[PDB]
C-alpha cells in the first residue's frame, strides 16, 4: 500500500522538565489523532512515586504545632506532596529526615539510599528558628498512577493503623502539562507528510521518551480488545 | 442512680473501644468516623417489663 | 442536676464536590455540576487547561 509509519527521531531536551519530542512521518489526519490520543493518555495513565504517609514524632495531628518549626504541619503536609521523588527497584519506600539546627530544611536533608532519587534537593520543606529544635521524620512513599484521596486508602485497608500515621493524598501522575502541534514533514518525493511535535512538561523521575513508549503500549493494549474481538 | 462514663459498656465488640482509653475518653489525635463512640457513657437501667 | 461534662473537638477537612455553591464578586453564583479530568477540559495552543 502506501501507507508510512511513524518514527520517533528527535528528542530535544530544553530543560530537567521541560521536553521536546518530534515524531515522523505522519499522513493526512493522522497528526491531530495520533497527539490528541497520546495527550489524553499520558495526562491520565502515567505511573509515578508520591510521598502517601507522613509519620513526625512528637505529633499526634496534623492540626498541631511543634516548637522551633516556623510553619504549621498542614503545611508540612503540603509542602510533602510537592516532592518530586523517582524509585528504581521497589514499590515502597521509607524514607527517612533528620535535622537540626536553625534554617531552612530542604529535600537534600534526607538519608539518601540508593534506590532512591530526589529530583530537586534544593526543594524547601520545613523551617526550624531553634538551635535546640529537632525534627525528625519518617516519610512512606508507594508507586501508583492518577489520584488518590485520603478516604479510597484508608476505606481499602482494614489494619489499625497507630495514632500519628498520617495521610496524605497522592498525586502519583507526574506529567504537568502537554500540549502538540503537526507541520510539514520534508520528503524529497512527497511534499504532503505531517511531522508531529508533542511538548512535555513535568517533573523529574520520567524519561520523556519512555512516558511516550509507555503510552504507545497502553494504547495498543486497549486497542487489543478491538483487533480480534469484533 | 448516677451517670458514669466509662469503657466497660454492654454489647459493644472491642473494636469499637480500641480508641477509647481505661477511662472512656477517645485518645487526642485518633481519626474517628461517623457512628463511632467518642466517649462512653451509662446510665442506670430502670426495670423492664420481660 | 449535672456531674461532669465532656467536650470533644472535632476537625472535618471538607473538599468540594458536586452540589457545593460558587459564587464570584458580581452577583454570578453557581452549584458545581460534575467534577472533569484535566485532559478532559479544553486547552489552549500551549496546553494549558482551564
Amino acid at each position: 500500500t502506501e501507507f508510512l509509519k511513524p518514527r520517533l527521531v528527535d528528542i530535544e531536551q530544553v530543560s530537567s522538565t521541560h521536553a521536546k519530542v518530534t515524531l515522523e512521518p505522519l499522513e493526512r489526519g493522522f497528526g491531530h489523532t495520533l497527539g490528541n490520543a497520546l495527550r489524553r493518555i499520558l495526562l491520565s495513565s502515567m505511573p509515578g512515586c508520591a510521598v502517601t504517609e507522613v509519620e513526625i514524632d512528637g505529633v499526634l495531628h496534623e492540626y498541631s504545632t511543634k516548637e522551633g518549626v516556623q510553619e504549621d504541619i498542614l503545611e508540612i503536609l503540603l509542602n510533602l506532596k510537592g516532592l518530586a521523588v523517582r524509585v528504581q527497584g521497589k514499590d515502597e519506600v521509607i524514607l527517612t529526615l533528620n535535622k537540626s539546627g536553625i534554617g531552612p530544611v530542604t529535600a537534600a536533608d534526607i538519608t539518601h539510599d540508593g534506590d532512591v532519587e530526589i529530583v530537586k534537593p534544593q526543594h524547601v520543606i520545613c523551617h526550624l528558628t531553634d538551635e535546640n529544635a529537632s525534627i525528625s521524620m519518617r516519610i512512606k512513599v508507594q508507586r501508583g498512577r492518577g489520584y488518590v484521596p485520603a478516604s479510597t486508602r484508608i476505606h481499602s485497608e482494614e489494619d489499625e493503623r497507630p495514632i500519628g500515621r498520617l495521610l496524605v493524598d497522592a498525586c502519583y501522575s507526574p506529567v504537568e502539562r502537554i500540549a502538540y502541534n503537526v507541520e510539514a514533514a520534508r520528503v524529497e518525493q512527497r511534499t504532503d507528510l505531517d511531522k508531529l511535535v508533542i511538548e512535555m512538561e513535568t517533573n523529574g523521575t520520567i524519561d520523556p521518551e519512555e512516558a511516550i513508549r509507555r503510552a504507545a503500549t497502553i494504547l495498543a493494549e486497549q486497542l487489543e480488545a478491538f483487533v480480534d474481538l469484533r | 442512680g448516677p451517670e458514669e462514663i466509662t469503657a466497660d459498656i454492654p454489647n459493644v465488640g472491642e473494636a469499637a473501644l480500641s480508641k477509647l482509653d481505661e477511662s472512656g475518653i477517645v485518645y487526642i489525635g485518633a481519626e474517628v468516623t461517623g457512628g463511632d463512640i467518642l466517649v462512653g457513657k451509662v446510665t442506670p437501667k430502670g426495670e423492664t417489663q420481660l | 442536676g449535672v456531674l461532669k461534662i465532656v467536650k470533644v473537638y472535632l476537625a472535618v477537612k471538607r473538599r468540594i464536590q458536586p452540589g457545593d455553591k460558587m459564587a464570584g464578586r458580581h452577583g454570578n453564583k453557581g452549584v458545581i455540576s460534575k467534577i472533569n479530568p484535566i485532559e478532559d477540559m479544553p486547552y489552549d495552543e500551549n496546553g494549558t487547561p482551564v
